Order: C-alpha cells, then sequence, then structure tokens
RNA sequence: UCUCUC
RNA sequence: UCUCUC
RNA sequence: UCUCUC
RNA sequence: UCUCUC
RNA sequence: UCUCUC
RNA sequence: UCUCUC
RNA sequence: UCUCUC
RNA sequence: UCUCUC
RNA sequence: UCUCUC
RNA sequence: UCUCUC
C-alpha cells in the first residue's frame, strides 16, 4: 500500500529527517 | 545579522500593512454581510469570504466567463455559502455579490491599492489547508508520478496567478508535475514548441525549470535539471529524468519555503482588537503567527459524529503548513500528540451544498501550541548517466539517522527573542502513511 | 615613491585631524556622561557612544521616524546601554540623549565641521567587528548565494550612507548580494526599472556595478561584469552570471581595501594622553594603528564562563579586519596562536538587554602584537560563454600553492620605517571553517 | 558541512593564499 | 561558382608560390649537396632533405635539445642519409648541416619569407606516406581504441606544429586519440585541469574538441561532442562517449580533407624544367597534381627481392592520400589493379641505417594514372542517452549499398576543365584488411 | 583477425562506400 | 609508429629519471647504512630497503598507527633485517630508521619531488616476486573462487595505494576478487551502499568495475561486466556472473600489462657505474631491462640444502613477471630449462626472523638470458542469459592450438632494434601445476 | 588435485597459449 | 581446494 | 619493525 | 588486437 | 643525425 | 553536403 | 496506485 | 533606545 | 598588481 | 456561486 | 545551507 515515504522539514528544529530507505532505494 | 536590519524592518512593515489590509477588509465585509461576532469567527464564513475575494480578482477566468457565459451563472457575480446561527441552530444561505463591489471593497481596505500580495497570502492559506486535508494521488498517477512522493506536493493546489510567493512555497513535486504536464502536452501535439504560442510556451518552460533549479540543493540535481531544460523539444527521456529528479528529492531534499498564512478571521479579530500590524510589524516565519494564534478564538462547524480535537489539529497543521512535517516534532511543538491522517475522524473543513445544516454543530478550535519554532525554507544535511550515477551514490550514502539543524531547537512563547532554544529528545513519523 | 610625498602627507594630516576629532568627541561625551577612566575604557561603552553618534546623523532614518513615530520611542532621542561600576560590581543603565545635542557635540569636537569621514570610520570599525563576530549565512541562502563564500562578505553590514570608504572596504560578495537583491526586486515587480524611480534605480545599479567592476583584477571578470551591467531589465541570466562572478572571486581574488579602524576609546585615550594626530599624522594601513594599540589599555565585559584571551583575539581581528585572513599569518603577526571561530569560547561583544549584569566581570584585552605589517588593498597573483570558459580556464590553471606578495614580509615594532622585512616560514588556515 | 573556503589577504605578507580547490572546481 | 573566382585565383597563386619555393629550395639544396640528376630524383634523398628542413624549423624540439644536449649529437646540426651512385652501385653517407644554414637556405628560397605553409605541405606529404605504409594499431590498443578503426587514422603522424592544414587533413580517429590521451593524462594526475597549466590544457582541449565538432557531419554527433566538451574534469564517461563517437564515424563518416602533397623532388624537377607555379597557379585537389605526376620521373631504392610495381603503387597512394580509399575506385583511376597491403612485397620507403647498400638497386616509379579525379573533403550520404540512441538508429538505418557522390565521375587527363565525367561501373575493397 | 572495416572517400567519385555492417553493429 | 615518436621519447625520459631516482636513493641509503659492495648487492638488503621506503610513505597506515599505537612499536619508525657479512659468515641485525628521515632521503634523491611513480615501481617489483613465489589459493577458496584460476592472480598482492600502473598490471582474477569481496561485504551488512559511506563505496565499485571492463577483450564479456555494474545493490546473481566472467578469462584471455620491475640493487649499481637513465632513457617492456640484467651481479642468501640455480630462476621470473607464462617460451628465452614450482628446491627470498643466520650462505644469481623479447599487455587470438550463451559458444569454439602473436618472435641481445625476430619451434607448460 | 590451468602471455612471442580444455569446459 | 584474509 | 607455495 | 607511445 | 605494416 | 574558393 | 486532471 | 556565529 | 599617495 | 483524503 | 532580510 502506498503512502508518505519522506519528511519535509517545515520547522527549523534539530531532527533526523526520517525516510524509508529500503523502499526508496529499491527503485534502483 | 548586520546592517540589513533596516531592510529586515521594512519587509516587516510591508507584511504588517498587508495583514492590516486583510483584517480590515474582513471587518468591512463582515459589516456588509451582517454577521455577528460568532458567525464572523466561523472558519467556513472566512473561507467563503476569501474565495469570493480571490474570484473577484481572477482576470483570466473572469474574461473567459464574460466571453463564454456559464449556465445560469452570470459572470459578474460571486458568492458562496454563508452560515448564520438562528434560534440556536445553524443555517446556510447562498449569498451573491457583484464582483466590482468586492474589488472596490478590497481596494478601499488597502487604501486604494491593488495589493496582490494579500491575495497571494489568502491563496497560500487555502493551499496549505488543501495540502493538510486532501491527497492528490489521482493527479500523481494520471501524470505518471509515483503516488508515494506525496511529501513533495507542497503548494500543489496553488493557481498560476500566484506570484513569486507561490513559486517559493510550492514544492519540488508540484514543479515536476507542471513540467511533466507540459512534456505530455508537447508529446500529444507536435505543433507545441512552435510558432507564436511556441515562444510563450518555451518562455514559461524556461522560467519554471529555472526556479525548479533554484529550488534544489546539491550540484548534481542542479545540473541534471539544467540538462533537462536545454532540450528544445523534450520527450520521454526528459520526462524520465524529471521523474528521477523528483524521486531523488525524497532523500536529497529541496529547499521549500514554509509560511504561516492564517485565515482572515484571525486577522480581522486582531484588527478589531486594536492591533496595529503596520506599527508592530509581522513575519510569516517568526513568533508573530504563533503569538497571534495563542490569543485568538476561532469556531468551526462539526459534522455529526466528528471529533473537534482532530479538526482543530487539522486546522493547526494547515495554518503552520505542517502537513508533511515529522509527527514527533509537530507533537512536541503543539504539546498534544498529533494523529496521522488515517486516524483523523474528520472530513474537510468546507461544507458541501448537499449537507443537512440541522444536525451540524459548532466547536471552538484549539489553535494553541505549547512551544513555538521558526519555520525554515531549507532542506536538511544534503552534504546524463554520470549525473544519475553521482546522485544515486549520494542517496545511497545518506541514512535516515543523520542529524540536521544541529544546535537549533524550539522556543517558549515567553521567549520572544528566541534566546534559549530547547532541543527535543526523541512512534509514528508520517502524516500521510 | 616620488614628489607625491606632499600629497601623501596632506592625507596623513587629514586622517590625523579626523582621528583627533573622534578622540576629543569621545572625551567630551565621557565628561558629559560622568564616566570614570575605567568605564571610559570599556569597549561596550565606546560601542554605545559610537552607535548614538551614528544614529544622530542618520538623515533618512530620522526623517522616516519623525514622519512615522515608533511605539513609545520618540524620534528625537538616542541612547544605549551605559555600564557603570559601583561597589565592585557592574550595572547597566539605559541613557537617553537629544539627537540635536549629540550632533552639536560632534560638530563642536570637529571645529564646527560635519566631518562625515569620522562617522564612516566608526561605521567601518563596527562593520569589521560584525564581520569578525557573526556569520550571515542566512542572508547568503536567502539571496540564493552559496553559504561557502563567506570570505567575500567583507563589509557586509555597512549601511548605504557610507561614502567612498565604505565602497572601497566592502567585499565582492557584498556587492554581488546588493546587485542580486536589486535583480530579485526587479523580478518580483516589473514596474521596476521604469518611471521616475526607474531612473534612480538604474543610476544606482550602474554605479554599484561600475565599482564592482573596478574591484575585480583580471580582464575577463571585468568584462563579464560589464556585460551584466549592459542589460536594461536584467533577469535570471544576469543573476546566474553574478553568482558565477562571485564564485570565481574565491580563486581570482578581488582587490578589497583593509583599514585598521580602532574603537573610539583608544582615540580618546590617545587624545587625553596628549598625542597630536594632526601634527604627527596618521595612516589606517601603516604602523600608526599597530603602535597605538601597543600602548593602549582597553577593558571589556566577560560573560560567566568565557575566556578573556578569546575575546581579546576577536577584538584584535576586528580592529585589524583579519576576520577572513589566513590563520597562520595572523598567528605569526600576533605572536599568539589565533583560534578559529568554532573553538572560541565567547559570544558577541555587545551585551543584550536580557542579561544579568551581576554575574558579569571585566577583563583587560590583550591588544598587543609581536610584529606589525602593512595592510593591503590588493588580491594575490591573479596572473558570455567565451568569458565564462576563459575564467574557468584561469581558475583551473591556478593552484593553492602559488606564492603571492613575493619579497614582502612582516616588520618589528621598532622598525617604524619598514626597513627590514621578516618573511615568514610556514595547521588550520580558515577562521570560519 | 559549509564553511570558509578561501582566504582574503588583508596583510601584505609573503603567503600562498590557500583555497579548497576540489570543492571550488566541483561546481563546474 | 560565382564572383568568388578572384578569391579562387588568389589562393591558386599563393599555393603556386609555395610550390615554387619548395621546388627552388630543393634545387638549391641539390646544388649545395652536389647531387647529380639521378640522385636528385631519388625519393630517399628527397625524404632526407625534407626531414632536415622540418627539423631545422622545429622551435620546441630545438630549444629542448639546446637546453638538454643529447648523447654525441650537438643540438645545432641536422642531417640524414644521402644516397650517391658511384661506379654503378649505390652508397649511403651521413651528411651534417648547420641548422642556421638550412633555415637561411629555406628563407632565401622563399624570398626572405618564413613560409610555414610549405613546411606544412612537406609534413602532410610525410604523413600521407606514413599512413599509406604503416599501421599504428599499437597506439590504438595502447589508448584503448579498437584496432579495427584504422580507416579513421588519417594524418595521425602529423606533429602538433602543423597549422590549420594539419587539423583539416587529420582524421576523426586521430582527434579521438588526442582527446583520449588528454583524458588519460587527466585521470592519472588530478592536478591536471588546474592552475596555470590547467588554463592552457583546457584551452587546447576546447580547441581540439571544437574542430572535431566541425569535422563531423550529422547533428547528433555534433551535439554529443559538444556534451563531451562541456565537462570540466572529464573522466571515463567522456572517454566512452568519444569511443562511441569514433565507432559511429565508420558509418556516419566525417568530413576529412584530402590533398595531393607530392615529394619535393617533383617540384624541384618542375621548377628546373621552367614551370612557373606562381603564374600558372596550383591546386592540391584539382588536375594540377595529377598532370604534374604524369610528366615526372622519380626513382627509388629497391631492396633485394622486392617488386618495383608494388613500391610505385605505395608511393602513388601516398601521393594522393588513397591509403584508406576504396580499392575499386583506386584501381579504376590508376588503370592498374591496386593490391592491398597484405599482398605488397615491399617494406617502407625509408632505408634503415643497418642495411647493406650493396645489394640494393634503384627502380623508376610508375606514378602514372589512366584517369584523374577531384579529391574531396566530404563524407558520403550521411542523411546523452538520447543522442546515443539517435546515432544508433541512424547507423542501423544506413546500408553499405547507398550510392554517394551521385552524378560525379572521373575525368581523363585531356579533360582539364572536367567537362565530361566518367561514372565507373562496379573484388577486394579494403587496403588494410 | 582485425583489419580495415570502413572506407574514407578521398576521391569525389560516384561510389557506394562499403563497410562491414554485421561487425560494426555487433558492438551494440 | 608515427609522429608520436616525441611522445614516446618523453615517456622514456620520465621513466629513466624515475629509475635514476630509485638508483641514487639506493646509493644514498647504502651510504647511510654503511653497507659494503657485497652487502649492497644482496637481494634481501634491497628488499628491506624497499619495504622501508614503501612503509614510510604509507599515509593511511601511518595515520592509523599514530592514532592507535601498536604494542612496543612506535608509529614513527620503520626498519627491517639488514644482513651484514663479518669474518666470512653472515649475520642479521634489525635496523630502525625515522620515517621522516626516510621520506627526506627519498625526496632529496628525486630532486625534492615526491615521485610516487618510483614507489609504484618498487611495489610492482614486490608484487611480481610474490606472484612468482607464493600461491594464494587460500584467498581464492575464502572468497569462493576456484583455486584452479591461479593464472589470473597477477598483481594480487598490490596495495590499493598503487596508481594507474597497479590497476594496469593487476590481473582479471584480482579484480574479480576485489569485486567479490565488496559483494560479500554488502551481503553481510545491508547498510552498505547507503549513506555517506555508500556514496564512496559505490564510486569505488563503479571505478573498479569500469577498469575491469577495460581489461577484457571480447564484446560479450565487456557487456556482461557492464550488466554486473548496473545493479544498485548487487547480490548472489552478480557474484555468480563475476565467477563466470573469471572462468571465461582462462580461454578468452584478458589484456594484462607486464612490466620488468627490477630490484633497487640493480638500479643502484647502474647509477654507481655511471649510467644516465635520464639521458639514455628507459622502457619497462623493451630491451632496456634485459640488457641491464645481463651486465649486473646480484647476490642472494641460500638456505642450507637449497639450489642456487632454482632461486636464480625464481628471481628471474619475478623480475620479468613470467610467473604464469608458458614454460616452453620462458625456457627458450632464458636458454636454461625453467623448472615448475613443484620441483623448485627453494623457499621464499625473504628470510624469516626465526632463522639461524650461521648455516646460511650467499650465492650469485644468474640473471642472464640467451635471448630477449618484448613484454606484451595483450591477450591472444580472442576472435544476461544471452551473453552467457554467447560466451560459452566462444569458449567452446576456441582450442588450445590456435597460434597467437603470428610473425612475432624473440630477438638476440645484439639486436637492440628488434630487426630480426626468431620464431621458436615447439614438455611441461604450467608453472603452478 | 588443483593447479594452474591456463597461461597468461607476458611475452609477445609466437605461441599457442595452452589451456586444459576438458577441465575448463567440464564446468558447463 | 580454502595453513588462517570473519 | 610479521609470515607463507598449493 | 596493443612489437614498446607508462 | 632513430625505427616499424598489423 | 563541400566538383576545387587552402 | 491513478474516485475522474484526455 | 533591537538582536544573532554557522 | 596597488609596501602605505584615503 | 463545484467537489474530494489515499 | 538559508534561526527569520517576503
Ligand atoms: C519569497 C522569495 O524569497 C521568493 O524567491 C524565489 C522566487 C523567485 N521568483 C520567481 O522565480 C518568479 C516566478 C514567476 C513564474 C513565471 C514567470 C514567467 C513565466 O513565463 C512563467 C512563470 O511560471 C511560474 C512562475 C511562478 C510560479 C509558478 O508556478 C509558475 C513569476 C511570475 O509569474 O511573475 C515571478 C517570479
Ligand atoms: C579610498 C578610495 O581609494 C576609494 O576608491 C574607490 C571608491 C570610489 N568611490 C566610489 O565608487 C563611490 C561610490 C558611491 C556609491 C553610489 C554612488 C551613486 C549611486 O547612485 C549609488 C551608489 O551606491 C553605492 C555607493 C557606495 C557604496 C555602496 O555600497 C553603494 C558614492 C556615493 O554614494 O556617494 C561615492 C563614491
Ligand atoms: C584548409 C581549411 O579549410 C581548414 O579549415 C579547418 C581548420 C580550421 N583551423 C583550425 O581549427 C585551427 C586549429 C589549430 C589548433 C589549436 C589551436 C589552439 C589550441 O590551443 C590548440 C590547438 O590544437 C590543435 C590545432 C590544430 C591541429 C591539432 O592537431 C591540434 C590552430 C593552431 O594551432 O594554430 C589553427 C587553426
Ligand atoms: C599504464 C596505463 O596504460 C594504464 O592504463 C590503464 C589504467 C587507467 N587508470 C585507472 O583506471 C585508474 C584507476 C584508479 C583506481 C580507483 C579510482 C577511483 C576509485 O574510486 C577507486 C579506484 O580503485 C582502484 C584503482 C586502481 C587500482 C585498484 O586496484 C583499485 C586510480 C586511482 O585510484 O587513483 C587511478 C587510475
Amino acid at each position: 500500500s502506498s503512502g508518505q515515504i519522506s519528511i519535509q522539514p517545515t520547522f527549523s528544529v534539530q531532527r533526523n529527517l526520517p525516510f524509508d530507505r529500503p523502499t526508496i532505494m529499491a527503485a534502483f | 545579522t548586520d546592517g540589513e536590519r533596516q531592510n529586515a524592518t521594512e519587509i516587516r512593515a510591508s507584511v504588517g500593512k498587508m495583514i492590516d489590509g486583510i483584517g480590515r477588509f474582513y471587518i468591512q465585509m463582515c459589516t456588509e454581510l451582517k454577521l455577528s461576532d460568532y458567525e464572523g469567527r466561523l472558519i467556513q464564513n472566512s473561507l467563503t469570504i476569501e474565495r469570493m475575494v480571490l474570484s473577484a480578482f481572477d482576470e483570466r477566468r473572469n474574461k473567459y466567463l464574460e466571453e463564454h457565459p456559464s449556465a445560469g451563472k452570470d459572470p459578474k457575480k460571486t458568492g458562496g455559502p454563508i452560515y448564520r446561527r438562528v434560534d440556536g441552530k445553524w443555517r446556510r444561505e447562498l449569498i451573491l455579490y457583484d464582483k466590482e463591489e468586492i474589488r472596490r471593497i478590497w481596494r478601499q481596505a488597502n487604501n486604494g491599492d491593488d495589493a496582490t500580495a494579500g491575495l497571494t497570502h489568502m491563496m497560500i492559506w487555502h493551499s496549505n489547508l488543501n495540502d493538510a486535508t486532501y491527497q492528490r494521488t489521482r493527479a500523481l498517477v494520471r501524470t505518471g508520478m509515483d503516488p508515494r512522493m506525496c511529501s513533495l506536493m507542497q503548494g500543489s493546489t496553488l493557481p498560476r496567478r500566484s506570484g513569486a510567493a507561490g513559486a517559493a512555497v510550492k514544492g519540488v513535486g508540484t514543479m515536476v508535475m507542471e513540467l511533466i504536464r507540459m512534456i505530455k502536452r508537447g508529446i500529444n501535439d507536435r505543433n507545441f514548441w512552435r510558432g507564436e504560442n511556441g515562444r510563450r510556451t518555451r518562455i514559461a518552460y524556461e522560467r519554471m525549470c529555472n526556479i525548479l533549479k533554484g529550488k534544489f540543493q546539491t550540484a548534481a540535481q542542479r545540473t541534471m535539471v539544467d540538462q533537462v531544460r536545454e532540450s528544445r523539444n523534450p520527450g520521454n527521456a526528459e520526462f524520465e529524468d524529471l521523474i528521477f529528479l523528483a524521486r531523488s528529492a525524497l532523500i536529497l531534499r529541496g529547499s521549500v519555503a514554509h509560511k504561516s498564512c492564517l485565515p482572515a478571521c484571525v486577522y480581522g479579530s486582531a484588527v478589531a482588537s486594536g492591533y496595529d500590524f503596520e506599527r508592530e510589524g509581522y513575519s510569516l516565519v517568526g513568533i508573530d503567527p504563533f503569538r497571534l494564534l495563542q490569543n485568538s478564538q476561532v469556531y468551526s462547524l462539526i459534522r455529526p459524529n466528528e471529533n473537534p480535537a482532530h479538526k482543530s489539529q487539522l486546522v493547526w497543521m494547515a495554518c503552520h503548513s505542517a502537513a508533511f512535517e515529522d509527527l514527533r516534532v509537530s507533537s512536541f511543538i503543539r504539546g498534544t500528540k498529533v494523529v496521522p491522517r488515517g486516524k483523523l475522524s474528520t472530513r474537510g473543513v468546507q461544507i458541501a451544498s448537499n449537507e443537512n445544516m440541522e444536525t451540524m454543530e459548532s466547536s471552538t478550535l484549539e489553535l494553541r501550541s505549547r512551544y513555538w519554532a521558526i519555520r525554515t525554507r531549507s532542506g536538511g544535511n544534503t552534504n546524463t548517466s554520470d549525473m544519475r550515477t553521482e546522485i544515486i551514490r549520494l542517496m545511497e550514502s545518506a541514512r535516515p539517522e543523520d542529524v540536521s539543524f544541529q544546535g537549533r531547537g524550539v522556543f517558549e512563547l515567553s521567549d520572544e527573542k528566541a534566546t534559549s532554544p530547547i532541543v527535543p529528545s526523541f512512534e509514528g513519523s508520517y502524516f500521510f502513511g
């Protein structure tokens, strides 16, 4: 099932910016 | 900072005067529509008023409607649902205003000035609400883009008439969508990119691709987009390159501006309360919106079997453009856990015509946040075959653990000067998942 | 949705104007052929008229016929059977029209515009009828493909001159057939893929393989098709890979567009009744076709010992491109149980020349549906050795019980805005079984 | 005897999309 | 060797750091359990500590236990028997530790790193002990395999969560057992190899069969295993082929890695004594384990009427994974004749709960060897009907007299650089006979 | 009676690797 | 040839100046170590000096040693065994030099220039010696490669810091080994190919695979290696393809450069004798090395019961990189029959520390050849399923009788211009057999 | 027993480049 | 994952 | 300007 | 690398 | 002067 | 399952 | 097809 | 600042 | 044919 | 938080 | 040789 995969950092706050690495890199 | 303080204060004064114009226009329109204080603070009434203003100034649509009149709708009148409370229960009435009248009221509010900046502000607020409410996966699949990159769809519903502010706030995915639509249009009909209209279409293609280039962060993406722009009659290869560029934006994030564009009801209440945004100034990224939201009461219509807390959270994320933001930081800033879209027991804010306005009730929206933070236009720590291989290497090197915005935290509402940041310590993390 | 509403309304206006052009062209041709209302509503007369229009604009065939005249058929005249009712009984007459005359009538109907989109619409209607009527297992076995994958043969009879619409509506099996025919042609004669014609053939191969790549859903199929395209002089290995790709499309379904292209008689009747498709708009996937079919009477010729209900069901499935659709949902939407092809007591709609038009009668077609639903261009829940193993693993993981289109149901004809869906509760399921 | 083995979903309706699994997977 | 010395030293440093982590973790846990030096050197206490560590990090079992709590055992606590000596006699007490606490201690020992390599090392030590102690002929007969091929059951008790080290150390018989279990599971329920779970099961089948292929030596076995893997829904024929492959491994031996994984008590004593495995390095196949065993004292609990020499021999063979090794070479290396399993007057090392800890005594284990030798991952001199006939010809050509490892002997403990080998001159030869 | 029939060479030492040839080859 | 003569003379001058730098550096270091002429001509002393130079300039190892000091060895000093003759008998002494001192001496010898080319030359000489002396079948079996393809292990011991010369001289088997090690490393830990280190690892993988592609001869191998490189996260399939590529290199030989890198003692003697390599020029593939070897005396230490002729043959094959060359042509060129490795009664040139330097004697090495020939970087007459089948067809078509290098023979030492070749007329043919 | 199976032609001399064909092709 | 933006 | 479910 | 200068 | 999370 | 598309 | 131009 | 043909 | 390069 | 050589 | 892993 599809869904959000990344995060867009609207707030300037110390973060780690998650993203689903196996699914994004599976396209290559 | 430096001697650019004077420049930073002139911009504050100008945005304050635009906010004052919006607020006093809302006050005047509330007086001309005979709405009480409770109805004037309704979010649906504010949405209707804003839509009427935006429709009144739409030059191209008005010209087309004038030349091709619609079915039973004269092209010189605007309107929308107006929700008025009588004997305890709510009731909707369709109002109709002359568009010349609306334009005259808007100009009189802004001291005889057009002030398209205020209209752009209202449009950006609407776009933020739409992004926080609805998913356009249908437009994604129709254009061939993966419906998984919904996080790059910031500012997708913005009309083209939005100026530089609209281009700054709209995301990389929307730019890729516009470029891909142009590519498909040229693929369908080869008379595209040729003739008098060919000049205009090439100019628009150039400009949108240039600002997409300016939106990116790393040099490899910035060079691939330049390679895409150079092709005179782009085809499937350029479309594939744009798809790859959009996919790379999920890890190598692009710089997208985020602004807190509040509904016109809040500005109208502030102007009625005596706030002088012209004197005090304003800033769409600083404490000014957060402080204003803290002291403002806004009411909204709740459909039967709906949670006011979920609708208030939706309206808050729309106000602060936190639709695609990490859920942990959003919950930390708000102080109340922010529930993803799938578990929100609420539909859109706008009420459809085919609804019974007798089982509907109004609930006060809790637009209060425990902390406040500065909105950023930046990405993260982002530190033709050759370009693709380089970008793939960059994305493979990146991990979902690198700490970005090092040393930058969240401030308290008392800390107006952002003297003491609070770095959060860290559950779900995607809204549209 | 979002601010793309204006774009969604311009497309509606354009398709409405093409439908208006088709309808008023049919009206003009009915006036020029001296057909009464009953004959003008005959489906065979509409088929003949449409075929004459398509033949008039066929550039390549007309050029070849001009350079190589046929036996007793001059290359500047078109025609077809015209069925006229006299003294109660039917009678066929072969009519002959100048092709310049037909082109002039078509251009005058569309306000001096070529409007190849309307011709593509007529061709897609013909292709849907052919798919719903006849099985081309002979072309399947001749090209080496399994005759079991007849469900992927959507839009197989479409001529190459169809634009992007033809490529969008045609199925994965037809693309595999075209590619395999090219492979066989190159295997027979090695001078293929070489010379001036080699450039053109490679370009066409590239383009068809690219759009087949765009048709697929999962990444593994999308990569295997790219591997197939890369080979400069493809041979038996590429043909085997294409066979495997087509076989995998039965479980990992590809995205094939479905549009409701109605016969020209319905559009002509609507234009005569005063409907303005330009003002009201149109959509080949929305309620507009279903609503139009509900209010239209269309007659058809019934051969001796044939069931009008079966022919009406065949025409309905042709109109809505439900030839390969699940029988349960088709019967649920129509409200009358849809009988598979094997138990349909009817032959094709088109009447052959060697038929006695004195035992034939006309029956009104019941093109009414109890519900209506939105046609989709999507597959289902689809969630070189390495690629083949990955695809086999994906197909083995899939089951014929996974629920797709979750939460999407069927609407009533009164529900024009699709507000309240009706999810069906679930007999045979294959038409061509 | 040959025949249709899969289903192509023209309508956007909650369905299960039948296919004859033993015969399709018998080819591998 | 060659310039790969640097690579050979980095691996030594990494395994030394993992050994240091294990040892200092054992030291910390001994301090947190308040065990004296004698109790800290008990092999049963070390086994209990190791089992608690392995249970704490078991993700799948912990998740299942959390979702399905057991009877009277909360899923967030681990533990095991702790044997403490008071007033001369031994006494067991069941200890209970929070699993978060154990994970925190393990991470702190390894400098905040997960270090799953250390856990794999502990699991391999446990598997070697189980292989040297118990025969799983019951699992052999249950899966249909001959109970005579117990020599191929190396690393049978290893859990699936072991990484590449577990796959390298586990024998051919265990791989055949896993594949046969998958075959039986697919035979029982035909919905196997089909659907979403079908993809995962096919992927796992592929991977296990590939590494079994890599485990073999001769080309014919390597091709028959590839033939077995190719079948999409394997049945009885593939199971029979796997049985034949396992039977052929008794003569055409497969390459199985052998490592000296010592109990955590030895590493803890070495770390307490000041040994820096990070600086000096380590190697599971070289002199490093043999030297470490020579200088270490380890105590074990002796049941009434048991021989300490037999238990020490069992523990030594478990430490060096010599369970299935030729008895003559084992006795030559150890310097004391190694008695087969049938004549060992000892039960398993682990003490059951239903035992009286008042007739039990502790004996020092003689983990000393007269010589030392390099453990090998190799077979010997190994120099669908067609493949079976070829393999049968190969096995018939082989004899139990061919000399393998020509020129390679056994070294003395003083010969740290393996300069001068001692070729043995050659009684029973099977441990489990 | 069943039992161990082969030898697995853990140590790299000059050996002959015994196995019970009549019983192993009796299966074929 | 053509006007590229000037380019061919500049390269000769540059390599001559690097040879002069090496020789005068050796002279200076002999003066700083107080070695007589006999000791200065010892091959072991030259090996020690060269190793000290290479260790002094090793940036990464020196940095790591500085950050992690070793046990009793300070990271700022180098050294090695120095064999000095006193009262007739030999004696070894461990010397220790500051690494800054060695770097300063090297830079002063090359006129203040780093001259990494000279260091690469010394490393290539060491690698040729190691290839001619030792077999790394252990690294072959550890990586899964067949120990039969030892002929492709040219330049296996070369460190990564070698520049383009190291990549040119190293064989196909070593490239396959490096790629397979990377594959295994990525298989063990999936965080490989991901993140900041993922970028670097992908870049290195790209580059090594590209130069392996450039190493091959036929188009099919060159395309399969490209297919292997394209996979983003390669697994077992890519490893199997690399294994097949390496196996195909035994028949479809790859182009591997061969250079005559002589020990530094010969260059030092030539510089002391007054030879100006800068003026006269040099060439690692022409007559220049053969002529230099003819006029040079080099001594070596002979272990008790060893044949000086066998050690001289080993040193000659190391000098000319004839380790994997056909024995017949090697014996023809040398004029003395070249004995395979199995029948060489000699151990390695380097003397271990645990040796008694009182039964050891020195013997003059016969580095004289009857003829001389030009070393070639070429293969022979070499005239994903599809690529594998094509390669298998190519290998099956090839025979071990096709004559390669047609018309090219061997020259006499008097024939400096290679005017008159001598085609040999043709016993064992494999060194490592 | 394993050993060298091919020849790598370092010298540019008219040769036949031996290799053990039955053992190399036995792998396929 | 395209419930409509050809 | 033809025709045919398998 | 945009913690504010649209 | 419309509407809809996927 | 090739009743025609070599 | 590299008999020399790293 | 080590060493070893298989 | 892995006497050490997990 | 169990146990058992065959 | 299945004292439990259907
Ligand atoms: C706030 C600030 O910072 C911002 O910055 C960034 C931005 C800049 N600007 C820009 O870029 C702009 C753009 C535009 C556009 C255009 C132009 C021209 C043409 O031709 C076309 C176009 O398009 C577009 C745009 C925008 C948006 C979109 O979407 C599209 C402008 C106008 O338009 O005017 C301006 C500016
Ligand atoms: C409706 C919409 O959505 C649709 O989308 C999808 C589609 C797109 N388009 C496309 O792709 C196209 C295609 C085509 C083609 C071609 C081209 C070129 C060449 O060369 C060839 C070809 O081929 C073909 C096609 C189509 C179809 C078929 O079948 C084949 C086009 C043209 O042609 O023009 C266009 C577009
Ligand atoms: C030490 C060294 O040398 C070693 O080498 C050899 C080994 C390699 N590795 C491998 O192979 C591996 C494996 C594995 C596995 C898997 C995977 C995937 C799937 O799916 C499944 C599986 O299974 C298994 C395994 C292992 C073991 C067993 O038993 C089973 C891995 C993982 O898992 O991860 C890794 C690696
Ligand atoms: C003498 C002459 O002729 C030679 O030629 C051929 C060669 C060319 N060169 C090349 O290729 C090179 C390479 C290299 C490398 C690299 C790079 C980059 C990366 O990333 C990586 C790598 O790796 C490697 C190499 C080499 C060798 C090896 O083994 C590996 C280079 C550097 O490094 O720098 C250069 C050049």
